[PDB]
């Protein structure tokens, strides 16, 4: 019962707004049905071997945090804190402002309305959901329940009626590798945008430092659930190059949305496209309940130069909403700046650059301290940390040779942080 | 279901200890994690301290890391935090706090279960208690 109970979770938290968005970037940077529909399968893979390893040093420091502290753990305070800054300036504000984006895209493609009226439906989204959020737990945690049941029923209606479609088949995929889009340097641009759709794999590490006693079963959970969730992405790929292709999905910012319109030809094609709108609104709903928490766990140390004012927690609510007003802001410059590609790469570059530090954590941890308390231990104890590293280079090596802009404003955000480390390290906060 | 009352507060002297206590309601306690938190009379929630359900993992605030410590027993159900040389500016309500699940949490809204709070007042010299 148990067990089961927590597959669900997997099921459910990694399960985003990618599969309805990405297949855009997948293809557009693919150019054929077979290569796109591999970088599914691989990051897929790359994320139960970055879980079942992150669930090791999620294990040894059993807390709701995590890469702040699994990271000051074995790296140092400088290292725990550039994830927090990272978090907090560029990972949550651009999935706010990625998803803010796509769902005004998704909103502007259903009512069929101007292609200018992106950009403030987007503001006006991100702000709305600010504000749900500091009015408590009562209506964010309403948005999630809903959200969370209601993002499952798109899926299970495209794949049936997708790989149902007459004009249905293997050679609905037959191009694997073309040569206008080359193998190497394309299948990097695609791994970056499947990846974005597997994101929230990561919080595997504060579900298993949850669980008392993990150990049998806890690796189970994390196989079993993440593989559902890689059928689950697979099987409504297909579905989608039944009814569509390559060129043809890279065509539409939008690409989940022509599917539904074509599998149920009415009212039936706009039930689906709504679910996909509260899929997206759950999603940045969701981003800000977990982003709150990070600023606010800075301003707990002396990491940020007005601690007072961003641990400030309202005694109404319950929250830190002075640290979200900051990522709201920074969000918007977001959603005005860049557009949800750039965002959604700008995210895996940046948060797999430490994603992959806390895998060789867990095989520096295993020569620093092989004595200390481990509850559950990786299986197959050299290989798949390995294998998330191996992939963890390959996607960060891949992304500033081919978006050298895009990876210099991750690799510039970051590293902003380092003044103001040593600002805040010696005056305490303001 | 988790009742908490906390012991230990009340007045002291700059630069003197104090051991804050949090009775839980037993059942559960073993297999949840706790928190000390605080809460001055201009403000609201300050995190002090966390500690895992078996206490491998403890956390505390940069305000109050080396002058104070955070344990339990779960046998007796119990979370302490063991505060030292405390200064004026510890003076606030601490309350203790459980909530599911075994991890630490420096969040306050992770908790579920709150105590009604202790007082503890620190102060170099201070004025009250007639006959
Ligand atoms: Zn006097």
């Amino acid at each position: 019962v148990s067990g089961i109970t927590a597959l669900t979770v997997v099921v459910g938290t990694v399960i985003g707004a990618g599969i309805f968005f990405k297949p855009t970037a997948v293809y557009g940077a693919a150019g054929a049905p077979g290569l796109g529909l591999l970088a599914w399968f691989v990051a897929g893979i790359i994320t139960i071997a970055g879980g079942l390893t992150v669930a090791e040093i999620g294990t040894i420091y059993p807390q709701t945090g995590g890469m702040m502290i699994y990271l000051e753990k074995v790296y140092g305070r400088w290292l725990g804190f550039l994830v927090g800054w990272a978090q907090m300036v560029i990972y949550y504000p651009a999935n706010i402002a990625a998803l803010a984006i796509i769902f005004a895209t998704q909103f502007v493609n259903l009512f069929a309305l101007s292609d200018s009226t992106i950009v403030p439906t987007a503001i006006l989204t991100s702000i709305f959901l600010m504000g749900v959020n500091f009015l408590g737990t009562k209506y964010s945690g309403w948005i999630q329940t809903l959200a969370t049941i209601l993002k499952l029923i798109p899926l299970v209606v495209i794949i049936v009626a997708g790989l149902l479609y007459p004009g249905g088949g293997v050679i609905r995929l037959v191009p694997f590798s073309v040569e206008t889009h080359p193998v190497l340097t394309s299948f990097g641009s695609a791994l970056i945008a499947t990846l974005f759709a597997y994101d929230g794999w990561i919080n595997v590490g504060t579900l298993a430092g949850e669980m008392k006693n993990p150990g049998k079963m806890l690796p189970k959970v994390i196989i079993g659930g993440l593989s559902i969730v890689m059928a689950v992405y697979l099987l409504t790929n297909i579905a989608y190059l039944f009814v569509l292709d390559s060129s043809q999905l890279a065509g539409t910012d939008t690409p989940a949305a022509l599917v539904a319109s074509h599998l149920f030809e009415g009212i039936g094609s706009k039930l689906v496209t709504i679910g996909i709108l509260i899929s997206v609104f759950g999603g940045i709903n969701g981003y800000i309940i977990s982003g709150l928490r990070v600023p606010y766990a800075l301003a707990t140390q002396k990491m940020l130069p007005f601690s007072d004012w961003f641990a400030r927690i309202n005694p109404k609510t319950n929250l830190p909403i002075n640290g979200g007003l900051v990522m709201l802001g920074i969000a918007i410059v977001m959603i005005l700046t860049g557009q949800f590609n750039q965002l959604t790469d700008l995210i895996v570059f940046v948060i797999w650059f430490f994603i992959t530090l806390t895998f060789i954590a867990v095989i520096i941890l295993r020569k620093t301290q092989p004595d200390i308390e481990r509850p559950y231990r990786v299986p197959f104890y050299p290989v798949i940390p390995l294998i998330a590293i191996i992939g963890g280079l390959y996607i960060i090596f891949n992304t500033l040779i081919v978006q050298p802009k895009n990876a210099f404003i991750g690799i510039l955000l970051t590293l902003i942080g380092i003044p103001i480390y040593f600002y805040c390290k010696k005056k305490y906060g303001s | 279901q988790v009742q908490l009352v906390e012991s230990g507060g009340g007045v002291v002297q700059a630069g003197g200890s104090l051991r804050l206590s949090c009775a839980a309601s037993g059942r559960t306690f073993s297999s949840r994690a706790m928190g000390w938190f605080r809460q001055a009379p201009g403000e609201g929630r300050e995190f002090v301290a966390t500690i895992s359900w078996s206490g491998s993992y403890t956390e505390y605030a940069d305000s109050v890391k080396g002058r104070v410590t955070i344990s339990r027993d779960n046998a007796k159900n119990t979370v302490y935090l063991q505060m030292n040389s405390l200064k004026p500016g510890d003076t606030a309500v601490y309350h203790c706090a459980a909530k599911n699940g075994g991890a630490a949490s420096n969040y306050p809204n992770d908790y579920v279960y709150w105590g009604q709070g202790t007082q503890v007042t620190v102060s170099s010299h201070h004025h009250h208690h007639h006959e």
